[PDB]
RNA sequence: AUCGAGAGGA
């Protein structure tokens, strides 16, 4: 029954495929868009308000139901065809479903004169569909299936094709919402403040930000104000409650202190008390609002009216937004008090910003759920307007002319194509980096940008805090993988098991409690809440219990039976305070642990034979979660859980530890994310550089992906021979690197040969990359279209031609057919021409527009694709296909970190050989490793010696104490080897014994894309920028390199003015005026007739010729423009 | 001295105020919103602890010995009920700087007796 | 994407051995002994046949350009 | 070609 220690290394693993054949890698990305598409839009559309227009005759047009019909493309002649997702790649469309919605517009004039008009499926407009989701064609579909449509079965999907441009949503880091949060900024006039982000159930405005804080200390006491929204001074506490009906004293300490046998809060609450005693009745206290506030009306009427509002309205909407709550946020808002108090006396710890139990990951769905409530209202408002231009006529109106379709099309288009977050016309209120485009360098960093959190705290801040990595990642995101830019700590990355919730409703869960002895909010007195505890449900403050543990107890049965409540349910019982917060919002974080018994797991073996047999008895992972063996488990419900790292930890010890563990890890391994999870032996090396190799592991070549044939993209690199990992990590098998490796197992000796290795750069041997070792093929993409957009001037393919083209290269246009287009297999230089397009003029009636080459660039034509763009023109995509074989200055690097560039190549007879004639691949710098300590790649070299020799493939996962340094020497000792990984070597120039025995063994190397071809880049007298006359920006606009600042002050130190002034004027931007000696502003040279005069000083004589840059001169006339006279005066 | 806590009106339920009656020399507790007085038993207006000298076993709730999270002994046994098992945990409350101290409660249920070594 | 014609550290021939290879695998070898039956002594060629992902395969699933 | 945004390298 039970799983001995022998057998778990199986089980787990066992268990933690069966998860990846269930849920995947980019599970959260289509779980949120299949929510947003079945729940959220619909919401949305019902959410609206019905828009009553009349002069008479009235109409209300209520949207009452959605559909969203499969993918689909109209062509010009306006057929509907299913288009797949690979021809809106090559044709960049946009793989979007049309929208519908039923309306309803009943006509209501007089006399019960009352009939309604159904719209069935009015077009809305058209949503992009992410790949792989329920509403993608591609769902269900078999390997064959996919592959018969031109798809790789490996692609996860997750992302969108917008324009042909694959777009990919990254989950946006949010503070989760109706939670209380008491901070203390230590530099504010408040010594406490309480926040509380407020947002409805089903969102329909921004959140709603309360805070309750209290003034630090120095007129008697300590103050509680209150910060409400939509008023621009702070409120005392005592009269947003006498404001909401409660004015007596005792009323509100019910409310606010819920112990009355404690003194010590009660003094802490008396200095508000003793502010608020002139206000004593609810319309004096909304009067007081109301004045307050920022629209001071004159009239108390209105004022009392506004403050009703907001109090009703804007303050705290989770509680509720209907009237007759003020007693449900009365109790809030002195919970609220309450916990400030708590943290001013120390009772409770101040909440951190940075705990993961405190924020939401805003996914997909909610994230184009914000977008569609935006539209849909811009949409619904502009229906107002033309309706309304049409019944002040007195006259019916069509609504399909109402409804212009293209504001929910073009903004989810733009918003996705661009990712500016928010409306078109707030491009700058808009957050950008939602919505990246896809990396499809490699498979890892495909899955990783998939994978990708970001934390929007702004690069710019140096605060340290949010970067660091919190304790609370644990198993949630990947310690290592984060970029060591300016954004460590901010970018983050799903750890492999996590999973993002994607939302549910609290109906069940409340109908239970209320079924169950809970106690609501408005029926109890306040005496009852001291001893009992309160019952939180996504926020709001729901009823209170008077045993919870046993309530905890049922709740836990109900989860984990599959029962009203979901698995992604959240439920916490803190127990010294006495709240059970229950959380069923979508953003939370968790993942998949194994429940424990008494002192045992609930995984029999039952259930690992169950497992073994997944593809026959269907057995699969939502019959383990529903066993109840496995629970989804949150960030702020693992500070209630007591984990087991291993079942080892259940043993009964000689000295327990705890005995009374609650889940166990699946496996540790776990906790790192999917470019971590390709390093073998992570937990011996040092963390910056497993941290490195994340981000290395994305810049690797291999095979993107498997249908690269097809694909026009604009940069793509395939690795010729790539190999999966002789040692290897049990995670790699689920990220499918075994499939789609990225790397050579490279007989890589760690040796000082010559020199040419030192300082992070390696010896390769050019006998093997002769051999193919390493070689990749750099396919880029060019695209053209002929536009047609007027009469006035159209472009066209055609090979051009010297008699009537003017704008007319030298180059030469053979290569051009008369379609204009080159074709297939034509070898093609720097500077080439790929397209001829003219364009007709106003050397006449056209001119030459054609496509060169990326310049220096020496390719050959892989294919030429022409179809026709959305709007029907013709349209040519044309992809050039460049061997790079490695050389001098390419980058390489290993899964430790290890990066370096070619040195030199050696062949085959320089390199230094064993006894048996084997040379290293690569000869690595021994000095690369002391200071870097990566004994992971040591080990993963002594590993792959013995895996090589023995035919198997090493297993190198992080944590196993099955597999350590002495068993793998003891095991390649056995194959005639020493046992560390030495061996003696010869030097190959004069075939002499090397004195120390070099280390030598296979090692997964990568090959990364930073060639030097790409990266080489000079400059003599080329382009110049318009503005200022100074050399052009990059390698692609012939640019000149930046002579910097910093430049200019190291040579200022060295003294070289010469070589400073050839530097900043004469190799930049040599140039001359003429300037008056008079008023020392330029004058007018006109050098061709000798005529030099000054218009101010109306001479013509005294004019001087001044040799200055031309952004001084261009300085100088930019400050003219502000009124300011630079006058250079030459005496 | 222990601390003072609020009173209330019998009438309006407001917080009773301090007064002095220099007719009688007495202390009153009288509301400023009704006209209700009361003879004070107390004769104790303020109490600052400066020194902070809390019992913080009166802070603790016996529920907390049903937290899994919380380490367990069996050396310390229960002087209330004789239980052997036993959780303890520290202050971890701001204004206490030796909160290195432990605090147990014992874990039978309805015992809930707590103490400090 | 095939198996490399040459072992890129000696240059054995080893194209002619994936084949081999993987008939020996179905033949219940381990694949240290399928190794050992090609000749394949030297561990860079063990290394070839034994980390080579055969891509080619899951190419020629695709119909091509032309009928 | 310009502007912006994003992704990267040291
Ligand atoms: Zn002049
Ligand atoms: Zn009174
Ligand atoms: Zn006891
Ligand atoms: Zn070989």
């Amino acid at each position: 029954d039970e799983i001995t220690p022998d057998l778990w290394q199986e089980a787990c693993w066992i268990v933690i495929s069966s998860y990846f054949d269930e849920k995947g890698l980019v599970r959260q990305q289509l779980d949120s868009f299949d929510e947003f598409i079945q729940m959220s839009v619909q919401r949305i559309v019902e959410d609206a308000p019905p828009i009553d227009l009349q002069a008479p005759p009235r109409y209300l047009l209520k949207f009452e139901q959605i559909y969203l019909s499969k993918p689909t493309h109209w062509e010009r002649d306006g057929a509907p065809s299913p288009m797949m997702p690979n021809e809106a790649r090559l044709r960049n469309l946009t793989y979007s479903a049309p929208l519908y919605v039923d309306i309803t517009k009943t006509v209501i004039k007089e006399g019960e004169e009352q009939l309604q008009t159904q719209h069935q499926k009015t077009f809305i407009g058209k949503i992009p569909i992410m790949l792989r989701s329920t509403y993608c064609l591609l769902n269900g579909l078999t390997d064959r299936d996919l592959c018969e449509l031109n798809e790789c079965p490996l692609d996860p999907g997750g992302y969108f094709i917008i324009n042909g441009s694959e777009k990919v949503l990254i989950a946006q880091e949010k503070m989760a919402t109706n939670t209380v949060y008491v901070f203390a900024k230590k530099d504010s006039k408040y010594a406490y403040t309480g926040e509380c982000r407020s947002c409805l159930e089903n969102s329909s405005r921004p959140t709603s930000t309360i805070w309750v804080s209290m003034l630090a200390r120095g007129a008697i006491g300590q103050r509680i104000v209150a910060t409400l929204p939509y008023i621009k001074q702070e409120v005392p506490i005592i009269i947003v409650f006498r404001a909401l009906g409660f004015v007596s004293d005792r009323d509100i300490l019910e409310h606010i202190i819920y112990d009355f046998e404690d003194p010590e809060m009660m003094e802490m609450v008396k200095p508000s008390l003793d502010e608020a005693f002139v206000i004593q009745e609810q319309n004096v206290a909304l009067n007081f609002i109301g004045s307050r506030g920022a629209k001071p009306g004159v009239t108390k009427e209105k004022r009392i009216k506004y403050a009703k509002e907001v109090l009703q309205k804007e303050m705290l909407p989770h509680v509720g937004v209907s009237d007759f709550c003020e007693t449900k946020k009365a109790y809030f808002l002195g919970y609220m008090v309450h916990r400030l108090l708590l943290a001013a006396l120390g009772r409770r710890e101040l909440d951190d910003r940075d705990h993961y139990g405190n924020k939401r990951l805003d996914l997909a769905g909610p994230l184009l759920a914000f977008l569609f409530r935006g539209m849909f209202k811009n949409l619904l408002k502009e229906v107002r307007i033309y309706a309304q231009k049409f019944i002040d006529r007195g006259k019916d109106f069509n609504l399909e002319l109402a409804i212009k379709t293209r504001i929910i099309s073009d903004g989810l288009k733009y918003s996705l194509a661009t990712g500016n977050w928010g409306d078109q016309k707030k491009a700058h209120q808009a957050r950008a980096g939602v919505s990246q485009v896809l990396n499809r360098l490699t498979f890892a960093s495909t899955l990783s940008h998939l994978r990708r959190l970001n934390s929007p705290i702004g690069r710019d801040g140096k605060l340290a805090k949010p970067r660091q990595l919190h304790n609370t990642l644990w198993g949630m995101v990947c310690p290592a993988e984060t970029p060591e830019g300016h954004a460590v700590g901010l970018v983050k990355n799903l750890a492999l098991m996590a999973y993002i919730s994607v939302g549910s409703q609290p109906s069940p869960i409340l109908e239970f409690l209320e079924e169950w002895s809970m106690e609501n909010l408005e029926e109890i007195s306040p005496a009852a809440i001291a001893d009992a505890t309160k019952i939180f449900v996504n926020g709001c403050w729901v009823g209170i219990h008077k045993d919870p543990e046993q309530l905890m107890n049922t709740l836990r049965k109900l989860r984990r039976q599959m029962d009203i409540i979901v698995s992604e349910v959240s439920m916490i019982r803190d127990i010294r305070e006495r709240e059970i917060r229950i959380y069923t919002d979508a953003g939370r974080i968790c993942r998949p642990l194994l429940i424990v018994e008494k002192q045992k797991l609930l995984l029999k073996k039952r259930h690992i034979d169950q497992l073994k047999e997944r593809e026959y008895n269907n057995y699969s992972w939502q019959d383990l979660v529903a066993s109840g063996v496995v629970e989804y488990i949150d960030t702020l419900e693992e500070e209630t859980v007591m984990l087991a790292m291993t079942p080892d930890d259940l043993q009964e010890k000689e000295v327990a530890y705890c005995s009374t563990y609650t889940h166990c890890e699946i496996h540790p391994s776990m906790i790192l994310g999917v470019c971590a999870s390709i390093i073998p032996f992570p937990d011996h090396n040092q963390s910056p550089r497993n941290t490195y190799q994340s981000a290395m592991g994305k810049q690797a070549m291999g095979v993107y992906i498997t249908n690269f044939h097809v694909r026009m993209d604009t940069l793509a690199h395939v690795l010729y021979y790539p190999q999966k990992p002789l040692v290897t990590t049990r995670s790699m098998e689920y990220l499918r690197f075994r499939e789609l490796p990225a790397g050579i197992n490279s007989i890589v000796a760690i040796a000082s040969y010559t020199g040419y290795n030192q300082e992070d750069s390696v010896i390769m041997n050019r006998s093997a990359v002769d051999r193919g070792f390493f070689r990749s093929v750099f396919y880029r993409s060019y695209k053209e279209q002929e536009s047609k957009k007027g009469f006035d001037q159209e472009e066209v393919f055609e090979k051009p031609t010297r008699e009537t083209c003017q704008g007319m290269r030298h180059a030469i246009y053979d290569k051009l057919d008369d379609d204009g287009l080159i074709a297939p297999g034509v070898r093609v230089s720097g500077d080439d021409v790929i397209i001829g397009k003219t364009v007709t003029l106003p050397r006449y009636t056209k001119r030459d527009c054609s496509t060169f080459l990326r310049t220096s660039e020496t390719g050959i034509v892989d294919q030429v694709m022409v179809t026709l763009n959305q709007e029907g023109y013709k349209f040519c995509k044309i992809r050039v296909r460049s061997v790079r074989i490695p050389q001098i200055g390419d980058k390489f690097a290993s899964r430790h970190g290890q990066k370096g560039t070619c040195g030199i190549q050696y062949r085959q007879e320089d390199m230094p050989f064993t006894c048996e004639g084997i040379t290293p691949d690569i000869i690595i710098n021994p000095h690369a490793i002391p200071s870097r300590m990566t004994i992971g790649h040591l080990i993963e070299c002594l590993q792959g010696k013995v895996s090589a020799n023995k035919g198997e493939i090493g297993d190198a996962t992080p944590f196993n104490d099955a597999v350590n340094v002495q068993k793998i020497s003891n095991l390649l000792s056995d194959y005639g080897y020493h046992l560390r990984g030495n061996e003696v070597l010869y030097n190959g120039f004069t075939g002499r014994k090397i004195t120390s025995q070099i280390f030598i063994g296979p090692t997964y190397y990568q090959r990364l894309k930073h060639m030097v071809d790409d990266k080489i880049h000079s400059r003599a007298r080329g382009p110049i920028q318009i503005l200022n006359r100074q050399p052009m920006e990059g390698r692609s606009r012939d640019g000149g390199l930046r002579f910097g600042e910093m430049e200019r002050d190291c040579q200022i130190a060295h003294g070289a003015a010469q070589f400073l002034r050839e530097r900043l004027f004469e190799a930049s931007d040599p140039y001359q005026v003429h300037v008056c000696n008079l008023c020392g502003i330029m004058a007018i040279a006109n050098t061709r007739t000798h005529t030099y005069e000054c218009r101010g000083c109306r001479n013509k004589t005294q004019i001087s010729l001044v040799r200055m840059p031309y952004a001084c001169k261009l300085l100088f006339q930019e400050l003219m423009s502000m009124s300011i006279a630079p006058r250079m005066m030459s005496v | 001295p222990g601390f003072v806590g609020i009173r209330f009106c019998q009438e309006c339920n407001n917080m009773l105020y301090p007064k002095e009656d220099k007719e009688n020399r007495i202390l009153l507790y009288a509301c400023r919103n009704c006209d209700y007085q009361q003879e004070a038993d107390n004769s104790c207006i303020y109490v600052n602890k400066i020194t902070h000298e809390v019992d913080e076993l009166t802070q603790i709730i016996a529920d907390v010995s049903q937290d899994p999270t919380l380490p367990r002994t069996e050396d310390h046994p229960c002087q209330k009920c004789g239980h052997k098992e036993a959780v303890f945990f520290q202050s971890h409350s701001a204004r206490a700087e030796d909160a290195m101290r432990l605090y147990y409660v014992c874990t039978a249920p309805h015992c809930g007796h707590r103490w400090t070594e | 994407m095939i198996i490399p014609v040459r072992c890129f550290t000696c240059g054995k021939i080893v194209g002619n051995k994936w084949e081999a290879y993987l008939g020996l695998l179905q033949a219940e070898y381990t694949e240290g002994d399928a190794l050992d039956a090609l000749g394949l002594k030297r561990y860079c060629c063990r290394r070839m046949l034994l980390a080579h992902v055969d891509l080619i395969e899951k190419l020629l699933n695709y119909a091509p350009l032309e009928k």
